[PDB]
RNA sequence: GUGGCGGCGACGACCCAUUCGAACGUCUGCCCUAUCAACUUUCGAUGGUAGUCGCCGUGCCUACCAUGGUGACCACGGGUGAGGGAAUCAGGGUUCGAUUCCGGAGAGGGAGCCUGAGAAACGGCUACCACAUCCAAGGAAGGAGGCGCGCAAAUUACCCACUCCCGACCCGGGGAGGUAGUGACGAAAAAUAACAAUACAGGACUCUUUCGAGGCCCUGUAAUUGGAAUGAGUCCACUUUAAAUCCUUUAACGAGGAUCCAUUGGAGGGCAAGUCUGGUGCCAGCAGCCGCGGUAGCUCCAAUAGCGUAUAU
């Protein structure tokens, strides 16, 4: 600890998630829902 | 040597979580995720100052380390950071079966190293121990855990399956986390993985609570009203006073008759307020007291803030009180027996809950977990004197109902101040909302549609109900709330059975949707159905031990599980209603799964920024689903009076009743039948 | 031809003898104590017969018998610094020599038990008693010395090269065994210089209660001068040894203020525009790195790598 910050001493998928441009949460609120299989999508 | 920087905004959760006096969560994903912990564990050590932290370590089947001094010397027969870990902090491994043994301990640090065997008990139960600026560490080291986390956040609707059961819960786990507020996904190296969407915006706060406040108001202002002012000192939380003056200021009551039920769930101080209620009426001229559980070895921390109450105020230990033990192996270091003698003779007597005799000459009778006594056992203990009544949130709530009818004087207190952490922490709230344990106060009252004529079955679809979507929330919360409510106990396992147990079904009663209508119908009825049979269960299996008949068991019929109806709506006949919509379903008089991802293809799969598939509809009319062909139906239920009528006005007929009744209840389990070979049997 | 004969070794094996022993006897001989004169039969003391046990002889033990046994020629009883001895070999300037031999017992505390030629085991186990450690609380595993003196490192390190021992073995192993550290209690030997020359002065030295009496082949000078010698130290290489250190050899550097600088105790001399005290105007005592301004290494005596003080005597 320096008072600023913090020094301390599959993967291709990994790197994937870190170039994220869209979050999930933005993700599900786009999303929509369809009732009774024929409606206003809700979302 | 080469050193990596680590995003400050690690720091920062943690050093805000101890200073708010509220837990946060941590998801580190890869196989290297112990050593994930081990940086984890000593950034929290720097931030605590109370003590070293404590470690709670949780898994299901294997431990890679051996964790025992002496092996895993002889195994390694240069240096490891892990190795070091191991030895220096103080770990308590306990299984996820053996959960029940970790209940009442307080940990700093919980981790739950196996997420695909998670479930809903476990949750609520491991968090529960976690306390203050803690971390709640979860690991997902499995490849297959890895790619549905990646197959969720290229596309909100596609899902990863392999093959048998689905898994929902784990999926709307992975789905939650992005709604909390203190939560951090993590990898093997201290990279942070942006998808909650609050992670950018984390701040440190600048360098005492308004319910702390009002408590050290009354920790003053009660000392001048005493001895009823000592307890109040001894208190911690400001609900777990207002409840010791209620108490108290029934005792003072000059009347045979009075009531004071303490409604407190679990987290908060319940045992507490009554072992100082106990110290009260001793302060008191109460002279003979009795204290009712289902075990003695249930009360423990009820006679230990009996002993603080005395301890505070005079009673030293055998110059006023003497306290006698158990003195037996079973039920071991239980005090039933206490007598004070400093004011004339008091004593405080333990008895088992089938003692309403030997309650002639009571003042006052103090009966804890109270729900988990047989109903009828309850009445007998009431009599003419005053009683103490604490009941666990998460029938009773009929027997105070009758209490409001009435004599005997009411008095209804509850508790909602976590004793362990600070209140609105957030890690709380997203596991409620995630396992639906809580239900809301007040319900709309709505209209009322006419009963067996004009109210249409239909077809509730399991994948669509528990998406995240905010509509499908609310809806599966209406559903559960009225599922909970209902006579059947409930327990939080209940909804991985709704969502992961396979040949199981979903059927929902509703008034006729105008075409023009809100978002969400109201529900009035709900009724599980599970097939058993052709299409190895209790129906099934315990007809052919009975009865040995060689035929039965070839036949396919399913069992109604749950039916409920709305308890403003109870007695009307929405679930009559019902079940013959059913018997039509299933007799064939109605005339007649989300996308799922390749193996090969989960790294083929690119983002789509805007959701394009459509998703199966939430509701599905019966026309539109084809049925199975059921030869029976089957119920099985704790056999009462009520429900008796009930079942055989829809033609129900019993075929066995259980010997031994029920320990919780006192109930004896009923199997009933409705379809020539129900004619023999019932015979 | 399911012919017949054969060499040199290894291992095991009944019995006899031998070697190494071990165990019971015979004879001879122990210190002080009589203000211990009698003792033994106080769960056998002496002897006889038969038997048990034991490797064997035997009151070693058990049954049945006799009344025996020892004693002033000291029985019996009690004692006894019973670290100290005892021996051995070798030796010219008196020996600061060397080595060896033991009386038993125990392995947290008393009993029971297992193997072998040899142990009632320097080692396992069971029950009881006493301690203490780990745990998910269910169960599981165990058998010595340092300081208290301003003071805790050998409580270690290297090797089987010597001497010898054990093993299937020429070879392996041995904290048996061998090698290596500090040190004014003390004892012994020894440096810190030696040899020449020049210049300039005129006074040494003994005795002596202030006068004096003797006397000279030299003395003094913090004077100058010269080129020979050497070890304190610094630093190569052999030899040594299981490896290395040490001792003995030995290459090269290493002195004029030779500053490459000996101490401890005792007794004296020298002083200002300086301070204090007391007086006998100008004095005396004590003392003096301190003054007006300025801050960039005197002499003599005793012992000598040794020499004082205090107390008791
Ligand atoms: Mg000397
Ligand atoms: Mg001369
Ligand atoms: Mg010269």
């Amino acid at each position: 600890y320096d008072k600023d910050a913090v020094y301390v001493d599959t993967h291709e998928l990994v790197q994937s998630l870190i170039s994220t441009h869209s979050t999930i949460d933005a993700k599900m609120a786009s999303s929509r829902v369809t009732l009774f299989s024929d409606s206003k999508p809700l979302g | 040597m080469h050193r990596k920087k680590v995003d400050n905004r690690i720091r920062i959760l943690i050093e805000n979580g101890v200073a708010e006096r509220q837990r946060s969560l941590f998801v580190v994903v890869g196989d290297r995720g112990k050593d994930q912990v081990v940086i984890l564990h000593h950034m929290l050590s720097k931030a605590t100052v109370k003590a070293r932290p404590s470690v709670l370590w949780c898994y299901k089947k294997e431990l890679g380390f051996s964790s025992h001094r002496k092996k895993r010397m002889r195994q390694l027969q240069q240096d490891d950071p892990f190795e070091l870990f191991i030895a220096a902090t103080n770990i308590r491994y306990c299984y996820y079966n053996e959960t029940h043994k970790i209940l009442g301990n307080t940990f700093g640090m919980c981790v739950l190293q196996d997420f695909e065997a998670l479930t809903p008990n476990l949750l609520a139960r491991t968090v529960e121990t976690v306390e203050g600026g803690g971390l709640v560490v979860i690991l997902l080291r499995t490849m297959n855990s890895l790619k549905q986390l990646y197959t969720v956040t290229m596309d909100v609707h596609s899902r990863y399956r392999t093959e048998d059961v689905v898994g929902r819960f784990n999926e709307r786990f992975i789905l939650s986390l992005a709604s909390c507020k203190k939560c951090l996904v993590i990898d093997d190296q201290l990279n942070i993985l942006p998808i909650s969407s609050h992670v950018a915006t984390m701040e440190a706060l600048p360098p005492l609570g308004p319910s702390d406040l009002e408590l050290r108001e009354l920790k003053e202002s009660l000392q001048d009203t005493q001895p009823v002012g000592v307890l109040v000192d001894c208190c911690k939380t400001l609900d777990q006073a207002k409840a010791v003056l209620k108490f108290i200021e029934g005792i003072s009551e000059k009347t045979l008759r009075s009531t004071v039920a303490l409604t407190a769930a679990r987290g908060r101080g319940k045992s507490a307020a009554l072992g100082l209620a106990i110290a009260g009426a001793v302060a008191f001229g109460y002279s003979n007291i009795f204290v009712t559980s289902p075990s003695p070895d249930n009360l423990h921390t009820l006679f230990e803030f009996v002993f603080k109450g005395f301890d505070a105020l005079q009673y030293q230990e055998h110059l006023d009180y003497e306290i006698i033990q158990s003195l037996n192996p079973e039920f071991n270091k239980a005090v039933i027996r206490v007598n004070v003698f400093r004011e004339h003779r008091q004593t405080i007597q333990y008895i088992h809950p089938a003692d309403a005799v030997k309650l002639g000459q009571a003042e006052l009778v103090v009966i804890d977990e109270a729900a988990a006594i047989p109903l009828p056992l309850v009445k007998s203990l009431l009599g003419p004197y005053l009683v103490f009544m604490a009941s666990t949130i998460n029938l009773s709530l009929k027997l105070i109902q009758q209490l409001r009818q009435q004599a005997r004087t009411l008095y209804e207190v509850s508790l909602q101040e976590s004793i362990r952490y600070a209140p609105g922490d957030a890690v709380e709230k997203w596991l409620n909302d995630l396992l639906c344990l809580d239900c809301l106060n007040i319900t709309r009252i709505v209209s009322g549609c006419p009963l067996p004529e004009a109210c249409e079955l239909y077809y509730v679809n399991r994948d669509t109900l528990f998406c995240y979507h905010k509509a499908s929330e609310v809806f599966l919360q209406r559903l559960m709330a009225l599922y909970v409510a209902s006579h059947y106990k409930n327990s939080p396992n209940d909804l991985q059975m709704l969502s992961d147990a396979p040949a199981h079904h979903l059927f929902c009663l509703l008034p006729p949707v105008p075409p023009t209508q809100n978002a969400l119908p109201e529900v009035l009825a709900v009724i599980q159905v599970c097939l058993e049979g052709e299409i190895g269960d209790l129906i099934p299996w315990t007809v052919s031990e009975q009865f040995q008949d060689p035929d039965f068991g070839g036949l396919s019929g399913g069992r109604v599980v749950r039916i409920a109806v709305h308890p403003d709506y109870q007695g009307m006949g929405y679930g009559s209603r019902a079940l013959q919509l059913l018997q039509m379903y299933y007799e064939g008089r109605f005339p007649c799964e989300i996308h799922t991802v390749s193996s090969e293809a989960v790294s083929l799969l690119e983002e789509v920024i805007t959701p394009r598939k459509d998703l199966p509809p939430l509701l599905l009319k019966l026309n539109e689903r084809p049925a199975e062909r059921l030869d029976y139906l089957g119920v099985s239920y704790g056999l009462t009076p009520r429900l008796l009528k009930f079942w055989k006005r829809a033609g129900f007929v019993p075929v066995y009743l259980r010997q031994t009744p029920n320990d919780l209840t006192g109930e004896h389990s009923c199997i009933m039948l409705k379809t020539g070979w129900l004619a023999a049997f019932w015979k």
